[PDB]
């Protein structure tokens, strides 16, 4: 269901309270869902290969939004007439930080249990120093840039 | 006055439907964000226990 849709699923990550619970639940369905054991059971293996690594590039873009400068700008923009609801945006903004990530890092960590974070892994991990195409490459510098983003929002969400 | 009348069976109508409809949808997402957030809590904390 989230491929069926995948033209409003990615129009969604890459675009207010409302806004904010979208992405709740997106993101809470698709650490449900997103799980690579459902991708063997290669035209489909490769459609859902890029969709998964859509939404681990837009879930990091969320890092910059929320735990970043501009945490301090969605806050003052609602300040103009703060009611009850832009309190109940921003809990939504963190509940789209935590509630996003959470979901996505523990779908991260469940796919390294299953795999025993990639076994094989012996070749060398790092180096000794757009519309969706038909094919794209990912890159593995993200888990560190994910690390260092997560122990600094770890600090900022404690 | 009939006017009067309707007017309040509509707010009454009104408020039984805003009722139902917040009491749903604010009862499933809660449960399923908390079952989510337990689920994690208590599976990596065992793993982690268990691999040490």
């Amino acid at each position: 269901f989230l491929v069926a849709h995948s033209d409003t699923i990615q129009a969604i990550l890459r675009s207010s309270l409302g806004s904010l619970q979208e992405l709740a639940l997106l993101t809470g369905i698709i650490s449900k869902a997103a799980l690579p054991g459902v991708l063997n059971e290669d035209g489909s293996m490769m459609e859902l290969q890029g969709h998964i690594g859509r939404f681990q590039r837009q879930c990091l873009a969320l890092l910059n939004r929320f735990g970043g400068s501009d945490r301090l700008r969605q806050l003052s923009l609602q300040d103009d007439s703060s009611r009850l609801d832009g309190v109940s945006k921003k809990d939504d903004m963190e509940l789209a930080m935590q509630q996003i990530c959470s979901n996505v890092m523990e779908y991260c960590q469940a796919l390294m249990i299953q795999n025993s974070p990639s076994f094989q892994q012996t070749v060398c991990l790092f180096t000794p120093s757009s519309i969706l195409p038909s094919w794209r490459l990912p890159s593995l510098g993200v888990v560190i840039h994910l690390l260092k983003q997560s122990a600094n929002n770890f600090f900022t969400y404690y | 006055f009939l006017k009067n009348e309707k007017d309040n069976a509509l707010l009454s109508a009104i408020e039984e439907s805003r009722k139902r409809t917040f009491v749903m949808a604010e009862e499933y997402h809660r449960e399923s964000m908390l079952v989510e957030w337990e689920q994690v809590k208590q599976r990596v904390l065992h793993t982690l226990l268990a691999s040490g």
